[PDB]
């Protein structure tokens, strides 16, 4: 500890402490899950309802970021918004010039490069948030990439971030996601969300879900209400 | 004005006295709190003065409900004749234009009382380290001439590192090597006054990083431990001291109250 | 203390509050003149003399109920001063970062420098009224001006003050507490029963009421502090009624008489309250 | 306060740079001026005798324009920069608003520059105060005196620098209409005023007057030694 | 103007020590070993080969997306050691760098020149006040025109050199010792008694026999100069050849 | 109350940083100039004790500026290099703008303005150098100007800077004359000065700079005196104190 | 003691936390109370006015922005004026380029984007102002709450300022009975909610309430003093 | 909790604990060093009076222009740091003229004060040279004017906030003046009635005694433009005490 007052500093043993602080910042927020299936990608984030007053749909974390990729965040909300609408010009700066649709690997490698750019300057602080990147296409299948404040990019078969990160992943790996279709996936996603969800300290949450893939033909979109409701019914009866 | 809690006789004719040095991190205060927590020194009296900024707590060393309701101020005195120990706890900070007369009054009272040893817990600014102390361990020690000439065998055995006191008229090549503790608070004044009074007194300081000082406090209490043995030889492979040094109950949340559920 | 230009040395201050650099003859000459400047004069108003002997030795006391904080002084004044007849033997002559601008004034009606009051029927009851922020050395100066070093065993003290709920530290978020709320601290010798729950162990009090409480407890004097954590320090009705449980304690049973006339006095006072800025702060 | 944001408000508001530069002019060499009926005298001492000097270069008295002179006290080089900038501005006005500038206008320009060395963390405050004096467009006498704060007051007659106060409360104790009726007595008041502060006699006090509508005339070490001429006026008629 | 450097010798890079030793550079050097990975680079007369672990402490991960061999040009590749993000960035930097080189001089950048330019970029970081050194070391391989293969490694300090054989990471001292021992005596290294020796190095210094899932190997050959990476379809066969002796 | 970054006042209004700058001046080589009725001569001290030094060409502290002036320096030598380059630049630019040589006062003013400006907005260290100026113009004849890092300056018939400078001028002002100070007598008495203020080491021809400013035939001529006349003068000196007893 | 870490916006604490942002959070609730309820058809704004500067006309909280959007302030006046000036500028740009009102859900996103800018960089401070914005468009009535956290909240009835939590409790209790209300009853409910923040010894006067309304056909009109008498009158006590 | 390190106002624009910026409330009562100024806004017009607190007799009083007019129908009263107060004034004047020629009418008082408030608040761009102070203004302002309101009064504090205040007093004795004024104020006040009450309270508040030179006042009424009172007017007003 100690030498943790600027991003542009190194520990006595060689660490950037104000990236670990962001690592524990994403810990503060609530869990988010995204699973890559046989022929698509399914996201899911449970949202804490701070008060019944708030209209449903506020504080959304399931950002449509183009026609064919989807994005879910965790951590500091404002900076999550910032990276979100950053990822909607990197797309334009790839389609306005290169015409076709952004591959996930390149989009990640630039947005990860951007967040790493922030993680290395004293005049700025790292974005205290981590987020996911999912999509699908016939020419590229389905992909999922996770980005943390450190600037690291990794593709995941299944992943999660948030204060139930460990429990989320430990519930995730028990599934054969590589060969299951989205219908069997959504119920599992809600199951994981409710299983890892903590109420005794974080009662009054809400379930939110979205996907992209074959069922919607490479078009990112929120889960239709009926599927959401039947999956919620499954999660409740899965008790 | 050292007032006991009940107008009694603390008879501190030969008990080692402990006091911390108000310095960066309050690592001395933290280490002393840990010491009182682990050895459970009882509160015997108060060291009343018009010197420090006044704070009030309710027995931060609380263990049970009964002792929790005991009012606490910045200045209390804990002692333990079981192992011949007496301790002076300081919670708040030093008012301007008052630290040095306070030190003088403290040593005058010590002479009136006559404790055995006047060991001091201190810390120094880690950014004001030369390369010689930057290459080595952050453990440093100073002992008054009256008591060093007798105990020096133990320190010679335990492989400490003597602080190299630097020129206090530095630019002159023949000026005297002289006491200099950066970020020492009242430490240098205490040391100079103690050697002037020829009082057996010890100064142990460490170079401290910043933020949480729990590693710093545990290192400092261990550094006191190997010389004092006021607690069993730790036998560095702990198996106990990993969970033997019980943290005072007051050391609850420190950095804030909680996450305000309005932004995450 | 950096960023005068680009690429510079920050020099963060110190964590024991040690940024005082750890005394030339002209330095303690000006120290003499400065110490004689910042004089806490126990001024016998319109006479300003005959008060060298401190109150505990000047006039034996039985009850010293003191209010610190604009709302504390408003509370005590409105709920006691209207009840009985309280003349002022004197006040405290105090200059510091607060209550500046030629402290000798119209008595600073919308300010306060520790105006004391005592009763007619039983003049043994003292009420000190001030939110003035005395200097860190000046708490001791004032206390030995009024009390001295002779702590008598016949007088009892009630202290009121307010601190922001932001300062209060509990496992839950501050913005989730039922503010305002009450806390208290008792001396070692204060065997009297309390009316509000004691302060939690980590959170402390570091100020003038802490000075008074330390003096009373250290010197065996029984005294009690009463503390409300509110959200606004302005002259607030709600935080006034927050202290209402004090209207049941032993030291107060014989003083408060009429609630609604007090409430109308309060509405008068805060309708004519300070011209506190429209910044929303 | 310490280094950064060099102009920081004090805990009560005592902007430290302001009075810190204020103290700079109490070690500044004492200057003074008098606004007479038809003459203006501008006296100043040089009690840094260094008699192996060229007095020409170490004048205190600089002239701003055809109609303005001044004296100062404090950091000399800063004052020289002030003088050059003010000369430039005076020339620009005489070009654009072509007229001999009034003393007040150039004084206000000076004050505006002086106070605009308070922003912009950057720039530090100037350590001079000036005695701008000259005859107007109409031929009335004028006088203006400023301070590093930025204020640009006007006086009947004022003194600045080392021991300026004692000169001031000598001045009102002697400034009267039956002291300015004659130009010789007009300058004689200044003579006596610095006699109160000079290094014991007419030693290295440099002064010059500006009678109406002619020029700045350097009161010089004449055969009579203009200086000691008036000096002996006081020597042998002050009894 | 800016927040500025924290006052201290080790607090910031710009300040020299009393002996003018740059602390933050050492902090970067012993920041490289984060991630535990240790890489080895050796070269023969025909090929230059770089080998490192593939730590996959999670099978939610995809082995494809995790890697440390990043092709820079079709002819020139590199390996990464240190934190991931700065390695990301310097890979980007060098790709851009070599592309600009070819565009502006009309021929493929030499390995040594690319290493020099990257070293310059790393060095300029140690000059400024809110730069933080990119705590990662990057190693090159390639065939220039006549010198056959070359191996180059810059560092956060900006120091680089050409190596007949080198390594970087945690067990770097032991790797260098074994490298010296091997290079002093046996030095032909055609293609199989070649860098496979460095695989033996990495196994011996690190752990028990490896099976290829943990190993990531890329090569360039004098007779076939593409930067290209072998798989467990390939690396496995190599290492069964090595296991038998 | 606290000192830093060349733009903050102490509670007396005088700049600490510039006053520190006038301390290396107290450590720099002693340098003095003398104004004669019909010339200017300038002395300085070499810190060049090392016999391995060479290439004493044309000066070692006497920097020549325009067609007719030269300066002398004491302080941080590279700072001096920058200052002298800048001085030459504006001198030549004034000539360009006017087709007249710069008057000495104008040049000294234009330089000390920049020196003062570095005691202003910014924060970078001021020039740690005090400068002497010797030159001539049609307005005023021979002139001699001293420069100060604060931007202060003055004309002197005789002045000294460097170590012992206060003592040197203390003897000078009890020694200098009003206007019978001929070039050779001024040289001799300057050499007596430098002898007395010079440190314990015996005075040598190999430690003095003597350069002079003279006029003949409508031209201003500046020479750096060769050695031979230097032993001539110094042995002359030692024999006219062979009078002094 | 983590006060090395609560000193610049650009410094993380060892809690995955930013303390300057939460200090800005605490700053706004030192402002004035407000109410932001809604109906199927109306969005109104109830505000309490700084009746502490007596015999001096008071401030203004409900500021007209565009004919279909109005806002309220409870934090730093400086940030308030800057943000409302930006509001007007952006609304004018929208009506210029597109010749249609700017839908709220995008304007508020732009608000968030702008206020995030100082959150990340040295030498700046978060916009320490609390905003209730009210507006109506083709989608329908909206109420958006804004906090210096650079994060906005879409609620249907909000209160920010002193003692706002009591109003929040009241609004959460009466949530259901706002969906169907004519203009006057909706305004009455908001008024009652605000009044509950006031001590029972206080009453909403025409001198300290600043009702403002937008509607499907009523453009955003701000109702100042006595003009609010019809809404204020007929109000039963607590 | 234990008191430790803390950077307090290193950065300008650092929010205090309980969210209350430093320089702003540092300047608020750096103002209190300022001279007392009084402004009354009645239907008949407004009056602006202020002490000049002549330090020494060696100044002629005419120099201290404590009161200026932003325009013929906008008079201004200021107290505190005069230095940048004049820059505030100059911006007000140029803005008034800008409105005047761009929009052929008289710029209303409320918009003048609003634009002046706009001028403040631009503290921290230390890297950006153009448009800087890095320092809040340390001067409080009072505006009087006549328009299709007629008489108006606006008080500005060094925080970019203002009010349609009337009978609003600022200065060292500001609180005492405001308190006395509250009980003195009358809703319907004749013009010299405001003059009289304001002058009495000035005499009552300031340290030095009161004469013609000690203070000055100015008025604007719907009748005609700014008027600055001359000496003999001050004697013929203070004749009646």
């Amino acid at each position: 500890t100690g030498y943790d007052l600027s991003a542009s500093t190194f520990s006595p043993d060689g660490r950037v402490f104000q990236v670990e602080y962001a690592m524990k910042a994403v810990e503060n927020s609530s869990t988010a899950i995204g699973i890559r299936c046989k022929d698509g990608v399914v996201f899911g984030v449970e949202k804490l309802v701070l008060s019944k007053l708030y209209e449903e749909g506020s504080n959304k974390r399931l950002f449509n970021v183009d026609r064919h990729v989807g994005m879910a965040v965790a951590g500091l909300l404002a900076d999550a918004r910032s990276l979100a609408d950053i990822a909607r010009e990197e797309a334009s700066n790839f389609r306005s010039n290169f015409g076709y649709n952004i591959p996930l690997k390149h989009l990640a490698d630039r947005v990860a490069m951007y967040v790493h750019a922030y993680t290395l300057y004293s005049a700025v602080r790292p974005f205290g948030c981590s987020f996911m990147l999912g999509s699908y296409s016939v020419n590229d299948g389905a992909q999922l990439y996770m980005i943390d404040p450190s600037g690291v990019s990794y593709g995941y078969w299944g992943c999660a971030i948030g204060k139930a990160r460990q429990a989320a992943k430990t519930e995730i790996e028990k599934l054969q996601m590589k060969e299951m279709t989205c219908r069997d996936i959504v119920k599992e996603v809600a199951k994981i969300i409710y299983i890892v969800h903590d109420e005794v300290k974080d009662k009054a949450f809400e379930l939110e879900l979205s996907w992209v893939g074959e069922l919607t033909n490479g078009r990112h979109e929120i889960v239709p209400k009926d599927i959401r409701e039947e999956a919620e019914k499954y999660a409740k009866e899965s008790l | 004005m050292f007032v006991p809690c009940g107008e009694s006789a603390p008879d501190l004719a030969g008990f080692t006295l402990l006091m911390p040095a108000v310095s960066v991190g309050n690592v001395g205060q933290l280490a002393m709190d840990l010491i009182i927590s682990t050895l459970n020194m009882s509160k015997i009296g108060y060291f009343y003065t018009d010197c420090l900024v006044p704070m009030v707590g309710n027995n931060p060393y609380a263990t049970t409900e009964g002792n929790s309701t005991e009012l606490s101020i910045n200045a209390e005195v804990y002692s333990l004749p079981s192992r011949k120990l007496v301790a002076l706890q300081l919670r708040s900070i030093f008012i301007k234009y008052k630290s040095k007369p306070f030190c003088e009054k403290l040593l005058s009272w010590v002479k009136s009382s006559g404790c055995a040893r006047v060991i001091v817990l201190s810390s120094s600014h880690s950014y004001q380290r030369n390369d010689l102390q930057l290459r080595s361990t952050p453990f440093r020690y100073l002992l008054t001439p009256s008591m060093q000439k007798s105990v020096q065998n133990k320190i010679k055995s335990l492989n400490w590192e003597e602080m190299e006191k630097s020129r206090c008229i530095p630019e002159i090549d023949d000026s005297e090597f002289c006491i200099r503790i950066p970020g020492g608070g009242i430490t240098k004044t205490l040391y100079d006054e103690s050697c002037s009074k020829e009082i057996q007194m010890a100064v142990l300081l460490k170079f401290v990083s910043e933020g949480d000082n729990i590693p710093d406090a545990l290192g400092l209490v261990e550094y006191l431990n190997e010389w004092l043995q006021i607690l069993k030889p730790l036998s560095d492979d702990p198996t106990v001291s990993a969970s033997r040094w019980k943290i005072p109950s007051s050391w609850r949340l420190l950095f804030g109250s909680g996450l305000p559920p309005a932004l995450f | 203390m950096a960023a005068t230009f680009f690429g510079e040395v920050v020099k963060a201050p110190c964590r024991a509050g040690t940024e005082d650099e750890e005394e030339t003859p002209e330095d303690r000459e000006v120290r003499l003149q400065l110490a004689r400047k910042r004089e806490v004069r126990l001024l016998r108003r319109q006479t300003k003399t005959s008060l060298e002997v401190s109150l505990l030795e000047k006039y034996p006391c039985s009850k010293f109920i003191i209010a610190i904080g604009n709302n504390a002084v408003a509370f005590l004044s409105s709920f006691v001063m209207n009840s009985g007849v309280w003349e002022e033997v004197g006040c405290a002559k105090l200059w510091n970062e607060w209550c500046r601008t030629t402290d000798t004034t119209h008595l600073s009606s919308t300010e306060a420098f520790c105006v004391f009051y005592h009763l007619k029927s039983n003049p043994s009851v003292f009420l000190c009224q001030c939110s003035c922020y005395v200097a860190e050395d000046q708490q001791y100066q004032w206390l030995e001006k009024v009390f001295g070093s002779c702590p008598r065993k016949n007088m009892q003290i009630t202290i009121l003050t307010c601190r922001h709920v932001t300062d209060y530290k509990t496992s839950e978020s501050t913005g989730s507490l039922p503010s305002p709320f009450l806390r208290a601290l008792k001396t070692q010798n204060f065997k009297d029963s309390a009316c509000c729950p004691l302060l939690e162990q980590p959170n402390i009090v570091h100020d003038l009421p802490a000075a008074v409480l330390s003096y009373c407890q250290v010197w065996k004097i029984p005294a009690i502090l009463y503390l409300c954590y509110t959200d606004v320090m302005k002259l607030d009705l709600i935080t006034v009624e927050a202290f209402k449980p004090i209207l049941s304690t032993r030291s107060l049973k014989g003083l408060v008489k009429n609630i609604p006339q007090s409430t109308e006095i309060l509405k008068k006072l805060m309708t004519t309250n300070e011209i506190q800025s429209n910044i929303y702060t | 306060s310490y280094d950064r944001a060099i102009t920081v408000f004090s805990p009560d508001g005592h902007l430290f740079q302001v009075e810190y530069a204020q103290e700079a002019v109490k070690k500044g060499s004492t200057a003074v001026g008098v606004r007479g009926r038809d003459i203006v005298v501008l006296g100043v001492e040089k009690k840094s005798v260094a008699k192996l000097q060229d007095e020409r270069t170490v004048r205190k008295i600089c002239a701003l324009d055809d109609n303005v002179c001044m004296a100062f006290a404090g950091l000399t080089a800063d004052a020289r920069i002030v003088i050059n900038r003010a000369r430039v501005e005076c020339q620009s006005h005489r070009l654009t608003v072509e007229d001999p500038v009034t003393v007040e206008y150039i004084t206000r320009y000076i004050a505006s520059l002086k106070q605009r060395y308070t922003q912009s963390n950057g720039r530090r405050p100037f350590g001079i105060s000036a005695l701008i004096v000259g005859f107007d467009f109409d031929g009335t006498p004028r006088l203006y005196q400023t301070d590093p704060s930025g204020t640009y007051h006007a006086w009947k007659a004022n003194a600045i620098g080392r021991g300026a106060k004692s000169v001031r409360e000598f001045l009102e104790k002697n400034y009267t209409d039956e002291a300015i009726e004659t130009d010789d007595l007009t300058i004689k008041l200044v003579i006596k005023a610095l006699l109160e502060v000079v290094q014991s006699g007419g030693k290295n006090i440099e002064l010059a007057v500006m009678r109406r509508d002619q020029s700045l005339k350097i009161l010089n070490p004449e055969e009579i030694e203009k200086y000691v001429a008036e000096i002996e006026k006081e020597k042998e008629e002050n009894e | 103007m800016s927040r500025g450097s924290s006052a201290g010798f080790d607090r910031h890079i710009t300040i020299f020590s009393p002996e003018g030793r740059l602390y933050q550079v050492e902090y970067a050097f012993k920041a490289i070993n984060q991630g535990g990975l240790t890489s080895v680079a050796v070269r023969g007369k025909d090929c230059a080969v770089i080998v490192t672990q593939k730590k996959v402490p999670d099978k939610l991960l995809d082995s494809s997306t995790v890697t440390h061999l990043f092709k820079i040009t079709e002819n020139i590749g590199c390996v990464m050691t240190g934190m991931t993000a700065d390695s990301r960035s310097q890979v980007q930097r060098a790709r851009y760098e070599a592309a600009n080189w070819k565009y502006k001089y009309g021929y493929e950048i030499p390995v040594d020149m690319l290493c020099k330019r990257i070293a310059d970029i790393s060095q300029v970081y140690t000059q400024n006040a809110e730069m933080r050194p990119l705590g990662c070391c990057m190693i090159l391989i390639g065939i220039d025109e006549e010198q056959g293969p070359q191996v180059y490694k810059c560092d956060p300090a900006g120091y680089y050199c050409g190596f007949k054989a080198t390594a970087a990471g945690v067990k770097q001292t032991e790797s260098t010792s074994f490298l010296e021992k091997k290079v002093k005596k046996k030095f032909d290294w055609t293609f199989e008694q070649t860098v496979e020796t460095a695989i033996t190095c990495l196994s011996t210094v690190l752990s028990i026999d490896f099976k290829p899932s943990e190993i990531e190997v890329g090569v360039v050959t004098v007779e076939n100069p593409k930067f290209r990476i072998l798989t467990e379809a390939e690396i496995d066969a190599h290492l069964v050849a090595l296991a038998e002796r | 109350r606290y000192d830093s970054r060349t733009t903050i006042f102490s509670p007396e209004g005088r700049l600490y940083q510039v006053e520190y700058a006038m301390e290396a001046i107290g450590h720099a080589g002693t340098c003095l100039g003398i104004l004669a009725n019909d010339g200017v001569l300038l002395a300085a001290e070499r810190r060049n004790i090392h016999k391995l030094l060479d290439e004493v060409f044309f000066s070692e502290k006497i920097y020549k500026l325009n067609e007719d002036m030269a300066c002398s320096v004491a302080g941080i030598t590279s700072d001096a290099n920058v200052l002298t380059n800048e001085l030459r630049l504006i001198a030549q630019r004034y000539l360009l703008q006017y087709q007249e040589p710069i008057p000495c006062e104008q040049l000294v003013t234009a330089l000390c303005d920049i020196k003062q400006a570095y005691t202003q907005f910014g924060g970078k260290r001021p020039f740690g150098v005090s400068l002497l100026y010797i030159g001539w113009d049609k307005h005023y004849g021979f002139q001699l100007y001293q420069s100060d890092p604060s931007g202060n300056y003055g004309g002197w018939k005789a002045t000294c800077i460097g170590n012992n400078s206060a003592a040197a001028v203390s003897m000078l002002k009890q020694d200098y004359k009003e206007g019978e100070m001929t070039l050779k007598s001024a040289l001799a008495l300057a050499i007596k000065v430098l002898n007395k203020t010079m440190d314990v080491s015996k005075l040598s021809a190999e430690k003095v700079e003597i350069a002079t400013l003279t006029r003949e035939n409508g031209k201003t001529v500046i020479r750096v005196l060769k050695q031979k006349e230097v032993e001539q003068l110094i042995k002359k000196h030692e024999e006219e104190e062979a009078k002094a007893e | 003691f983590r006060n090395q870490y609560d000193n610049d916006v650009t410094v993380w604490s060892p809690q995955g936390r930013i303390h300057q942002i939460e200090y800005a959070m605490e700053a706004v609730k030192q402002g004035s109370a407000t109410v932001g309820l809604k109906s199927k058809t109306h969005a109104v704004l109830v505000a309490l006015k700084r009746a502490q500067s007596e015999l001096a006309a008071h401030q203004k909280k409900i500021l007209h922005v565009d004919n279909h959007i109005g806002i309220s302030i409870a934090g730093l006046t400086a940030d308030a004026r800057l943000l409302c000036n930006f509001m007007r500028q952006e609304c004018l740009d929208s009506r210029f380029v597109f010749d249609r009102p700017l839908p709220v859900s995008r304007l508020v996103s732009l608000i968030g984007s702008k206020t995030q800018i100082p959150t990340q960089r040295y030498g700046r401070r978060p916009y320490g102002v609390g905003l209730l914005i009210a507006g109506y468009d083709d989608m329908g009535p909206h109420i958006f709450q804004t906090c210096p956290s650079a994060n906005y909240f879409d609620c249907r009835a909000m209160s920010i300022g002193a003692r706002s939590q009591s109003a929040r409790t009241y609004l959460e209790r009466h949530m259901s009975e706002f969906m169907e209300c004519n203009l006057n009853e909706l305004v009455k409910h908001g008024l009652r909610a605000l009044r509950e923040t006031l001590p029972a010894e206080q009453d909403l006067t025409t001198k300290n309430v600043s009702i403002g309304i937008v509607g499907k056909d009523l453009e955003f009109t701000i109702y100042d003093d006595d003009d609010v008498s019809p809404f204020l009158e007929g109000l039963e006590e607590r | 909790m234990f008191l430790t390190r803390s950077e307090y106002d290193r950065g300008v624009n650092t929010f205090s604990p309980e969210g209350r910026l430093f320089q702003v409330e540092y300047a608020i009562e750096a103002i209190k060093l300022g001279s007392t100024a009084i402004g009354i806004q009645t239907s008949e017009g407004v009056c602006l009076a202020v002490e000049k607190r002549i330090t020494s007799p060696l100044m002629e009083p005419s120099s201290i222009e404590k009161i200026v007019e932003i325009d013929a129908h906008i008079g201004c009263a200021m107290s505190g740091l005069i230095a940048d107060a004049k820059t505030l004034i100059d911006k007000a004047r140029v803005e008034t003229q800008n409105h005047w020629f761009t929009y052929n009418e008289t710029m209303t008082v409320e918009s003048v004060t609003q634009a002046v408030s706009n001028l403040a608040l631009q503290f921290g761009e230390e890297d950006a040279d153009p448009g800087a102070m890095s320092r809040p203004f340390g001067v409080a302002l009072l505006f009087g004017g006549v328009d299709e309101k007629g008489p108006q009064l606006f008080h500005m504090d060094p925080s970019g906030t203002f009010v349609q205040c009337d009978a609003r007093a600022i200065g060292s004795a500001s609180e005492g003046a405001q308190s006395s004024l509250q009980e003195v104020y009358h809703k319907s006040m004749t013009l010299k009635e405001a003059i009289k009450s304001s002058l009495i309270i000035l005499k009552q508040v300031m340290e030095e005694k009161l004469n013609a030179t000690n203070i000055e006042l100015a008025t604007v009424q719907p009748g005609q433009n700014f008027h600055m009172f001359t000496k003999e007017e001050l004697e013929e007003v203070i004749k009646d005490i």
